[PDB]
């Protein structure tokens, strides 16, 4: 058993009589595979650290009677065993600084561009304890959906849990990556994670940092094949001690999350080394601790947060820290556990179905089949205002759908229902790649507002012509500044609306 | 009977007592040791207690004081394993382990067994064969051989 | 190669099956790969290396066979943990999993030798570049963009031809060559591979390339090794070439072994009993897959499907590291159609319309509705038959099953299966197809002339006939 | 159990009661809440701005970052002063946070304790918990146990 | 009887299994219990199965033998 020694035990044969020697250091009994036995060290402090032979340093979490090992991110296969330990002193921390946006690096901060640029401030622990109740203040801020149907769909304050949920290869890399784009221009600093990535993913995605050529107002780091999990385990915390420099900076961030649960049983495999009882499919009992530990940090503080780190040089004033979360299901299977825990945690819900997809839909997703608490406040008065239908429509054509089966059975009240959601049907259209002018969102209101349906109704017309009408903008296109300025809803600028129903008797 | 578990221990007992170069000494505190072992009232006293110093004190204590100091904190040692109650297989190993270095012993050929020492196998081996005269006894030597050529003959019959 | 002198030994500690249970001095330490002799009766043999045990005795592994073993027995060792000689004269002869030449010849090869480890390029050193590739597959190299470098993933358990799909691999592979490349089998059938070998004297192509190629009834302990046979077989073409084109074979069989070991190691298994570090594993291998700035290189790839789960974890993995990919339909196989994949399924990352035009995504994006649409009646024929057909609706379904029926098509090679040639295909002369099923074109066009057809002329030739 | 649902301003219900806890009794009444979305409780504070329920506010803590043990464990921390106040014959009534929510605890608690899962590793207290609170509340002969809903359900239905 | 249309619908004797399936909140755990009134003459003594839901169960039903009378039956 743990005992093993049999050669010190000639030494402790007679020095069981004595040994009184703790040393920061012990030598490492044996390994596998970067997780080692060892013995050494003599003071504990729980989750230290422990640096090794060349820069690692390792850390273990299991208080282990009488001996303990652990495992490290790095090569493994160099070291060899009994080696007197390499003590570290700190529990891990990580740099900490704020001029980060152009650069991405390795899970140690350690550039994988190599810019060989370092800018960053000291260093700190990944993860730390979320606020106080009530030091958070609510946030109406919106956001900038680019799909219709996502503000359209649903509104977004500041700091909410966001769902991405969806099958395997549905596109949801770049379903799930398309998303990103949007967000381009904004100017509220964001993070990407990434779990495990191939590097192609990464390349292109470089040259997409071409395509939108900013790629540096924003920074995110990497997970890939070689990597240990130890660093994805803490690759959530890691970005996690980051965006706190936001919020703790008082400023405002969100930042992205996907494709966890593959770091998940990667800590399973922990748990093997572990040689300690998972759960179902092996997975931590912890689970949702974990999840509690990252997933908890997102917050919108409130003048609370006049209490600063710098408390206050004020700058009283509230900070609000969002996020992405990106789930993935095979066969989509909601008995996940994960999508279970996780299910119950998620704020708010999206999921993508591969029936548009499948319909090869721009869009895959189904309304209702995604959903959120937060809701509507985010949304403007005049987008607040003139969103309802969507729903019905929803519903209509999904309700449209009952009577399609039972060929011909209706009349044209039915028609003018059915014929009003294939159009708005149409009336959704996205494409792969494109940013969202937001003063295009007023156009919508025209099929509501204008009657717009019965025109341009053929649908090659109806397509063309929402091309067509945004072309008409050039003619007039004064006020969508005070428009796009404005941010709201003034009956008397509805004029301006009505007149360009002409515009649209103009356009074709 | 674990008893591989003997090794760790056990090995380490050649050695120190390679070093300690008791094994005159130490094979007495095994004698002694056995004997402690084996006293079946205090036996089942013995895996009777939980605290593991009650019964390094009371253990060494009624003991006789036989012991030693390396013996003590190695006694220590296998109470500290907590494996001590089967410890006496050990001198059994040790019994090998004594008699690994140089030793020898014999078995009966149909008879009773020298135990000689005699290091050559078939020589020191022969050595004794020849060296009987002592090719006196029977003691069922020839129900024996008789017996199993016999054996192997009956064997030849089925083969037949 | 040099001795090699002495080393005196681990002496053989306990038989666990192949698992190697031996102890060697206290100084006597290995890599975790590391390099030891032992003869045994007959030869020396090499148990690799333990993980980490203590005593001298640490655990081992072994391509040879157990069996007739004596215990406590001594164990020489090599100092090279790994030796691979790395030559450029390999393209001759065949070699061992050991690389001990497997054609007749004996080969002195080259002293440059290799080890198992290798490892990636930085984030800056490959290049990516969207050369691509367009030949007489009917669809796929229609229906996807195949770029440069690019790994295509083989989709299925075999029986879907994935021997004989995979011999239509071979054929478009062999169709076109234009380089220099290399693949190679193991674990696999010899009717085969000796066929291949015979072929391949006909062919008397392999001065461009030698492949060792391993056996299905091989010793695991190898199986485990022909990675690294690959590994460092790349890695002398990759600094040697830039440019380089392979195929993969039962890496089902990679995933088979290493599991098999893994509990064999005292570990408890991943799920389905799947090896708990079997995606580590993976990356490992996939990761092995690489193509630089300073070289590129593509090969294609399959492993087994076990089964058809698609929730296949190790199917996971596949899509997860899966770089190119293809399914294939045992109804559309089922459907008696030679052709046989899954095309609804596949898909290609690099499709893009703007690459593409719109013409392509386009059209593609049509037929795809299309399907999309006769699946979508599928059940309500199922349910009803066909008796309420909307007009429009049975008029699709027609322009359907002709559709599926149209995408089939002769290939030259292909007489040997069925004793019909083929021919390779024009991209263009499909365009032109997409237009006029687009159209239906020919309204009266015959359904079964369709069928492993020829071109819109030659079918018009059919048509004249059939 | 009051089945609800968001958006329903249910807030409004629960003031009610408080206004005839004081209004139609001495309600002598305390809300009880835990791991739940932060937002209720500035809505609360709000609410207990909007309310005098100040009057008498005692605030139950409500989070859910606690160890699992920790958050279940908050019942008899729930109980002792309505056994005060019931206890003192008083009327007395408190709030009900989570009903399922708190089956989730169970579970998590007999999962953390490495006491073997039961079937899909069922929580062994749920008849020793749930009947702990039946054991709770009743109308006592010293004074009534009165205590409020707690909705929270694993699914809702 | 204790159940018109159970009694034609199933006769019954002393000794034989008899079993009962049935959906909680109705009748369940009311069920036909009020059955052991249809005992009424009680020429054969019973036990009623106890298990270990409501004190309150226990109460009005303790209230209930009381209603029907008599328990020390
Ligand atoms: N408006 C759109 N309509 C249809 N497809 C689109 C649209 N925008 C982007 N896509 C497609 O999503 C496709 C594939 O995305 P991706 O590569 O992420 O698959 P994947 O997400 O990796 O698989 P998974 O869905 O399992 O993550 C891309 O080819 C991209 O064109
Ligand atoms: N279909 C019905 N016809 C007549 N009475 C009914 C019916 N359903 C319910 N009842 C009334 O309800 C009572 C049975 O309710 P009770 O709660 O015992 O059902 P239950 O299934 O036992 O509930 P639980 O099992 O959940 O305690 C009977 O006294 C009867 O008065
Ligand atoms: N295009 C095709 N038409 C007809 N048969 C095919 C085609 N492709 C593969 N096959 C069939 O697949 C069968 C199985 O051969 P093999 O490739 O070993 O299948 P697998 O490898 O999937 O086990 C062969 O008999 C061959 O006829």
């Amino acid at each position: 058993n743990s005992t093993e020694i049999s050669e010190l035990i000639k030494q402790r044969i007679a020095q069981f009589n004595v040994v009184s020697e703790a040393h920061n250091e012990g030598t490492i009994v044996s390994v596998s595979d970067g997780v080692i036995r060892i013995h050494g060290l003599a003071d504990a402090m729980q989750g230290e650290m422990i640096s090794l032979p060349g820069n690692r340093y390792a850390i273990a979490l299991n208080l282990e009677r009488d001996s303990v090992g652990a495992v490290v991110m790095g090569p493994y296969a160099d070291l060899a065993e009994g080696m007197k330990v390499k003590a570290t002193g700190r529990i891990l921390e990580v740099p900490v600084g704020r001029g980060l946006l152009g650069r991405v690096v390795n899970t140690l901060g350690a550039p994988i561009d190599g810019k060989g640029p370092l800018d960053h401030d000291g260093f700190s622990a990944v993860e730390a304890i979320a606020p106080g109740v009530i030091e958070r203040q609510s946030v109406d801020q919106p956001v900038q959906t680019g799909y219709k149907a996502v503000d359209s769909m649903i509104p977004i304050g500041r700091g909410q849990r966001e769902l991405i949920i969806g099958d395997r290869q549905t596109g949801k890399t770049a379903l799930a990556i398309d998303a990103i784009i949007n967000q381009r221009d904004s100017g509220i600093k964001a993070i990407y994670v990434a779990i495990g990535q191939k590097a192609s993913t990464i390349s292109n995605v470089v040259r997409k940092l071409e395509e939108h050529g900013a790629l540096a107002n924003t920074i995110v780091v990497v997970a890939t094949a070689s990597e240990s999990a130890a660093l994805q385990y803490l690759a959530p915390y890691a970005g996690a001690a980051m965006g706190e420099y936001f919020r703790d900076r008082g400023e405002d961030a969100l930042i992205i999350y996907d494709d966890l649960s593959k770091q998940a049983v990667a800590y399973r495999q922990i748990s093997l080394l572990l040689r300690r009882p998972p759960g179902r499919e092996a997975f931590p009992g912890d689970v949702f601790y974990l999840h509690s530990r990252l997933l908890e940090r997102a917050a919108r503080v409130n003048a609370e947060y006049v209490e600063a780190f710098t408390k206050g040089e004020v700058k009283g004033k509230t900070g609000s820290l969002t996020a992405l979360p990106i789930i993935e299901t095979q066969a989509g299977d909601v008995s996940a556990f994960v999508p279970t825990n996780v299910i119950s945690i998620t704020d708010g819900q999206i999921f993508l179905e591969t029936n548009l997809f499948n319909a090869g839909i721009r869009p895959a997703v189904n309304p209702g089949i995604s959903v959120s608490r937060v809701g509507g406040a985010a949304q403007t008065k005049i987008m607040k205002k003139l969103s309802g239908g969507i729903r019905t429509a929803l519903a209509q054509y999904r309700e449209l759908a009952a009577f399609s089966q039972f060929a011909s059975d209706l009349d044209d009240a039915t028609r003018n229902q059915l014929d009003h959601g294939q159009k708005v049907t149409e009336l959704l259209k996205q494409k792969q790649y494109a940013p969202m002018s937001v003063a295009q969102q007023s156009l919508v209101l025209f099929a509501a507002e204008r009657g717009y349906l019965a025109d341009v109704e053929l649908s090659k017309i109806g397509s063309f012509e929402a091309a067509l009408l945004a072309y008409v903008d050039r003619d007039h296109a004064p006020l969508m500044q005070e428009i796009n300025q404005t941010g709201g809803y003034n009956d008397e600028i509805e004029g301006k609306l009505k007149g360009i129903l002409d515009s649209f008797k103009a356009t074709q | 009977e674990f008893i591989t578990v003997a090794r760790p221990y056990a090995k380490a007992a050649f050695d120190f007592a390679v070093e300690h170069q008791s094994v005159e000494r130490w094979q007495d505190m095994l004698a002694f040791a056995a004997e402690v072992t084996k006293n079946e009232q205090m036996a089942e006293l013995l895996s009777g207690a939980l605290a593991p110093e009650t019964l390094a004190e009371s253990f060494i204590a009624v003991a006789g004081e036989q012991l030693d100091e390396n013996g003590q904190n190695l006694i220590r040692v296998m109470a500290e394993n907590g494996r001590l109650n089967a410890l006496p297989d050990v001198l059994e190993q040790f019994i090998h382990l004594r008699a690994v270095s140089e030793a020898t012993a014999e078995v009966d050929v149909i008879s009773a067994a020298a135990l000689s020492e005699q290091q050559l196998a078939k020589i020191s081996a022969a050595m004794e064969k020849r060296l009987s005269r002592k090719v006196k006894l029977n003691a069922k030597i020839d129900k024996s051989v008789m017996a199993g050529v016999i054996i192997r003959a009956g064997d030849m019959v089925i083969d037949g | 190669h040099h001795h090699h002198h002495g080393m005196a030994t681990g002496k053989i500690v306990q038989v666990i099956g192949a698992v190697v249970d031996v102890e060697f001095p206290q100084d006597a330490v290995p890599r975790v790969y590391d390099a030891l002799e032992v003869q045994n009766g007959n030869e020396r043999l090499v148990l690799e290396v333990q993980q980490q045990l203590g005593g001298g005795i640490v655990r081992t592994i072994a391509m040879g066979s157990s069996d007739g073993l004596r215990r406590g027995l001594d164990v020489k060792d090599l100092e090279h943990p790994i030796e691979v000689p790395v030559g450029k004269a390999t393209l001759g002869r065949i070699m061992n999993v050991l690389g001990e030449p497997v054609d007749m010849k004996g080969e002195i090869g080259e002293e440059e030798r290799w080890a198992i480890h290798r490892a990636a390029p930085s984030y800056e050193e490959l290049s990516n570049s969207q050369e691509l590739l367009e030949t007489g597959i009917k669809v796929i190299d229609l229906m996807a963009p195949f770029a440069k470098g690019g790994k295509v993933g083989l989709f299925g358990g075999a029986g879907v031809g994935k021997t004989v799909n995979m011999m239509e691999l071979i054929r478009n592979i062999a169709i076109e060559h234009s380089g220099y490349s290399v693949f190679a089998g193991v674990g696999e059938r010899t009717r085969e591979g000796n066929d291949f070998y015979h072929e391949m004297t006909d062919s008397n192509v392999i001065d461009k390339v030698s492949l060792v190629y391993g056996q299905m009834n091989e010793p695991p302990g190898n199986r485990l090794r022909v990675a690294l046979t690959g590994l460092t077989m790349a890695e002398k073409f990759r600094d040697e070439g830039r440019d380089v084109l392979l195929f993969v074979d039962n890496i089902y069989r990679y995933t088979l072994a290493g599991t098999e070991v893994s509990a064999l190691l005292g570990r408890m298994p991943s799920a389905v009993g799947y090896q708990p570090t079997l995606a580590e594993e993976m990356g490992v291998l996939q990761e092995r897959i690489t193509s630089t700035k300073t070289g590129s290189i593509t090969s294609v790839q399959a492993v087994y499907v076990p089964a058809d789960d698609l929730t296949d974890p190790s199917p996971a993995t596949t899509f997860a590291h899966l770089d190119a990919t293809v399914v294939l339909s045992r109804q559309i196989a089922s459907l008696g159609i030679y052709p046989a994949v899954d095309p609804l399924d596949s898909t290609s990352r690099q499709l893009d319309p703007l690459v593409v035009g719109q013409e392509h995504y386009d059209t593609a994006r049509g037929v795809q509705s299309i399907l999309q649409r006769y699946q979508e009646l599928k059940d309500i024929i199922a349910i009803l038959g066909m008796d309420e057909l909307s007009e429009e609706d049975k008029l699709v379904v027609a322009r359907a099953r002709k559709i599926q029926r149209f995408l089939s098509q002769p290939f030259f090679v292909a007489e040997v299966f069925t004793g019909s040639p083929g021919k390779y295909v024009s991209l263009k002369d499909t365009i032109r197809g997409f237009k006029g099923i687009m159209e239906g074109e020919y309204d009266h066009l015959p359904e079964q002339a369709f069928y492993m057809v020829g071109s819109i002329e030659e079918a018009v030739e059919k048509a004249k006939k059939l």
